DNA sequence: TGTCTTCAACTGCTTTCGCATGAAGTACCTCCCAACTACTTTTCCTCACACTTG
DNA sequence: CAAGTGTGAGGAAAAGTAGTTGGGTTTTTTTTGCAGTTGAAGACA
RNA sequence: AUGCGA
């Protein structure tokens, strides 16, 4: 099940985790530069729910 | 670490045989306290066939 | 095999692992009986 | 974890390989960090979801 | 009896255009499969007891 | 003290087969904008 | 959809 939702990034459960997606959760490292691959980790994302917002404050 | 917190926050889940005996018909009985103590995680391996 | 199976199914025929009988009859291992499928037919036809 | 980059090398890894990501399925995938509430501290907002509760709600 | 006025619940939308890169629902049971050890199987082999003698 | 017919079982082994188990998918039967709109309560003549 | 070229 762990590899599932790891798979999809689809973390769904019956309290909702307190959190406002089920989705996006997971990205593939995606190697084709290594300062990709770093840029990777030190990348901070407000979530996809905010992506949904119009605004831009 | 977290995660046997994690469990230790769970707790237990109970379920009664509606514990027939024949307060026991009230207050019925036979409790069945299910929960889980320790959580290990073990380091890759892989064994050939299957066992031994 | 799924073809022949699904056919065999068709007519109606039990297809399981050999017999003790079936397996001395048609000479094959009877370890390897359950792995030796036969369709057979009986009195009380299929549904 | 704790192989030296000899070591790492003698396991056929990129001698400085930070790790820290997941292979399933082979596909290399991290876990994307994500920004929420700071814990425990009451934060004052003004919502108008507030309102949304319905008549008297501010 | 008839007409007017407000509010709130519901509908429907808010870049285009292409790559990507597809994955993934699924529980009850299972027969099959792989296994370890013990037990059993087919053909073959070789010797043994008894009776009778003098 | 002795030689000579008749003759049943004990024994061996590789491979198979037994019993018990386990594994195993396959299988199969969180409002966050918009503008409008309807229905609504209440009032009125 | 995730991410991305413009």
């Amino acid at each position: 099940k762990m590899q599932y939702f790891l798979s999809t990034g689809n973390l769904v459960s019956q309290s909702g985790l307190d959190l406002q997606q089920v989705s996006g959760y997971t990205v593939v490292a995606e190697k084709i530069n290594f300062y990709r691959f770093i840029s990777h980790f030190r990348m901070v994302h407000r979530g996809s729910f905010f992506a949904q917002l119009k605004t831009t404050t | 670490g977290l995660l046997n917190l994690g469990v230790k926050d769970i707790g237990e889940k109970v379920i009664f045989d509606g514990k027939p005996l024949n307060s026991n018909s009230g207050y019925l009985g036979n409790k069945l306290s299910v929960s889980v103590e320790q959580v290990s995680i073990a380091k890759p391996m892989s064994n050939d066939g299957v066992s031994s | 095999p799924s073809k022949v199976v699904s056919l065999f199914r068709v007519l109606g025929a039990i297809v399981k692992g050999a017999t003790v009988a079936q397996a001395e009859a048609f000479g094959i291992p009877k370890s390897t009986a359950a792995s030796y499928k036969i369709a057979t037919m009986k009195v009380p036809f299929k549904l | 974890n704790k192989m030296s980059p000899y070591e790492l090398v003698q396991h056929k890894e990129e001698s400085d390989e930070i790790g820290g990501y997941f292979i399933v399925n082979g596909i290399e995938k991290l876990i994307r960090m994500l920004i929420v509430q700071r814990r425990n501290h009451p934060m004052a907002i003004i919502r108008p979801s507030f309102a949304n509760r319905g008549a008297s709600y501010s």
